[PDB]
């Protein structure tokens, strides 16, 4: 059931293959530069652009 | 794998990589292709969003007014919030080549919700057509301003793949 | 002088006025709807943008 | 502010109320200088990006190999130090004054980036963007984003924030 708490899967990719490490973040075993990460996280409200689109939604960007 | 993530009481985050991240890219069609397609979604997640809540109100304009779906900010919030939510659900499925989760966890009630609330269904069903095609744009290399870092091919049949998920979604809510 | 640590002042200003208020953010004294935060937070690098600039550097956006 | 700054205890200052009704007696147009303030942190990541794709589309040597941003780090650290020096700006824009950017942000910065090979017209052209984008900004002159204001004049506010972004290029040409 949709629970209505907002939280949805965060899904992260990295590829990593040019060897830079950030400390810290290793999570899991690996050193060929692949990771996936997934987190349940409550989505939050974004006033700003909230804002943004109430002002600028009449402009067409990118090409679109 | 990423399954205990969802029904866990606090979500926190699991990781896949080496040998575990090489068995997972063999159990999804077109592995690479596929986190490649992912990370499109998630990488652009905020400008995805937005264009489509934005196309929907510049296309109905009665959106914003009073008594409009999205008139007041706090609602306008709450609307980018939803539709990040359903590309974030959708981009799961993406990675997990199914859409139980999507269809279990976001869809089940939701049209149930949202007639409660009064939130207009073709404004919502025109937000879910344009992400769609933005999504659909990134990975057939259609999107206009930003290209994908890959490698050059094909991804079409991705491209189908995550249509049906919001098809799923826009066929729910209708 | 110039630390070399990456940190920099993070100014982030909040209007408020329409009423809307999320519950935890509380942090000032005041019933206007005008707040002004600011901390010294390390810069983080961000690799999908440097990605990003790498492939699309070349293409005008915003009619700039 | 100048407590969080100051020192690298790294917590957050608040000001709201009549407090901040107070604290904006202290600079010029201070609604508006928040505005100003606003739209500077809340396009930081566009402003950053344009200013850098800027850079490499008039020199695209500077991502060959052996150019100044070539590889990942070294675009990333770019990007990272376009924020750093906006965000200084945002800062002095806020504070209606440039000292914590001198101190904080200019004062060595010249002789690190000779050490490391940043190169001086690269960064003219990402700050002269900054800039241009900033303005653009404040002065109703954005193209794809308008702000959220009652319309008015800024011109002030833009030739201080231009004076900012003035300092920094002086310092680094
Ligand atoms: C994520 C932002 C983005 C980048 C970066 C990029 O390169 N392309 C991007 C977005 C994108 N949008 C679309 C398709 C549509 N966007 C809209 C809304 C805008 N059109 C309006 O009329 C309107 C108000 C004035 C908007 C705001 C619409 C309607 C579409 C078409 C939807 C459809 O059913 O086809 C795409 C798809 C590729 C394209 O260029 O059309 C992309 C990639
Ligand atoms: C934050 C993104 C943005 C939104 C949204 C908006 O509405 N305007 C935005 C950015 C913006 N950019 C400029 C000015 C310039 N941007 C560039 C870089 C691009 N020009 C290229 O040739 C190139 C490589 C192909 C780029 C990438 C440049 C050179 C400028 C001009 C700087 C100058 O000296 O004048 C502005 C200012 C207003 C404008 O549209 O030009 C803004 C607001
Ligand atoms: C209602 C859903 C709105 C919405 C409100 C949010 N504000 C968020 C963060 C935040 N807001 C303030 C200003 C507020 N606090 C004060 O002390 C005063 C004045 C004395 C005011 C006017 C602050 C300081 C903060 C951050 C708190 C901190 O940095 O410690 C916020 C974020 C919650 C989250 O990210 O999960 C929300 C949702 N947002 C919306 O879109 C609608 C319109
Ligand atoms: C539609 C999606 C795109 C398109 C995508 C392609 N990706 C191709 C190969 C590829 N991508 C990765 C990185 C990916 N694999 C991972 O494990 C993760 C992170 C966990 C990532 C981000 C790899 C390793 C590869 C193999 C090739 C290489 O490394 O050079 C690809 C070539 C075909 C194939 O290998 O199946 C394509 C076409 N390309 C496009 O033009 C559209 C826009
Ligand atoms: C070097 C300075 C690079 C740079 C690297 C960064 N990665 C960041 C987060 C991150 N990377 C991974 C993948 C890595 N960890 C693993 O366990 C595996 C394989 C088993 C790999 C390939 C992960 C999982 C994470 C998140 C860490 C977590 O969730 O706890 C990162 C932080 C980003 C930020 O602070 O916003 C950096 C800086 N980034 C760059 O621009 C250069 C090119
Ligand atoms: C260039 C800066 C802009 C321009 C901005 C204007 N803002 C005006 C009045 C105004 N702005 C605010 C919000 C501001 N004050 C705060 O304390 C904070 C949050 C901490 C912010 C974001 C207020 C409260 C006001 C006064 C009440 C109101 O007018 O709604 C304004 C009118 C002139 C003046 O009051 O000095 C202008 C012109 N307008 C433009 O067209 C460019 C882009
Ligand atoms: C945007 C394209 C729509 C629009 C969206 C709105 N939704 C509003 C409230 C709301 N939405 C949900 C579903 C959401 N919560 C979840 O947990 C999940 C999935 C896990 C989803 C997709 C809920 C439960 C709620 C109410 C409870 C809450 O917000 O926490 C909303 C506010 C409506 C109102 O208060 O009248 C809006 C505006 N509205 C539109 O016009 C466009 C078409
Ligand atoms: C971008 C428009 C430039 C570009 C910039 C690069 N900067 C690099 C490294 C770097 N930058 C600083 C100064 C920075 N750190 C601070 O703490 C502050 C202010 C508080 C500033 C503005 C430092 C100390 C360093 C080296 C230490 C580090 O990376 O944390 C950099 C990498 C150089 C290297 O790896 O040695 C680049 C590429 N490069 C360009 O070509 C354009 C013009």
């Amino acid at each position: 059931a949709m629970k209505k708490d907002s939280k949805a899967p965060c899904v992260e990719v990295f590829d990593e293959r040019d060897g830079c490490k950030a400390a810290g973040t290793q999570k899991a075993s690996g050193d060929d530069g692949f990771c996936v990460k997934v987190s349940m996280k409550a989505i939050g409200f974004n006033a700003a652009e909230a804002a943004s689109v109430t002002k600028n939604y009449g402009i067409k960007r990118f090409g679109a | 794998a990423f399954s205990k993530v969802i029904t866990s009481a606090d979500g926190k985050a699991a990781y896949v990589g080496g040998a575990d991240l090489q068995a997972l890219k063999k159990f999804v069609s077109e592995g690479n292709k596929r986190m490649d397609s992912v990370n499109a979604i998630v990488s652009n997640a905020s400008c995805i969003v937005s264009d489509s809540v934005s196309g929907m109100v510049c296309e109905n304009p009665s959106l914003i007014a009073p008594n409009g779906g999205v008139y007041t900010n706090r609602k306008m919030a709450a609307c980018l919030r939803d539709a990040e939510i359903i590309l974030r659900y959708v981009s799961y499925s993406l990675l997990s080549g199914d859409s139980s989760v999507l269809e279990d966890r976001c869809l089940n009630g939701l049209k149930e919700t949202y007639a409660s609330l009064g939130v207009p269904a073709a404004g919502n069903a025109r937000t879910i057509s344009i992400m769609k095609a933005t999504v659909i744009g990134f990975i057939t290399n259609n999107s206009q301003q930003k290209k994908l870092s890959t490698p050059a091919g094909d991804c079409s049949a991705l491209a189908s793949e995550v249509g049906g998920y919001f098809d799923k979604v826009s066929s729910a809510l209708a």
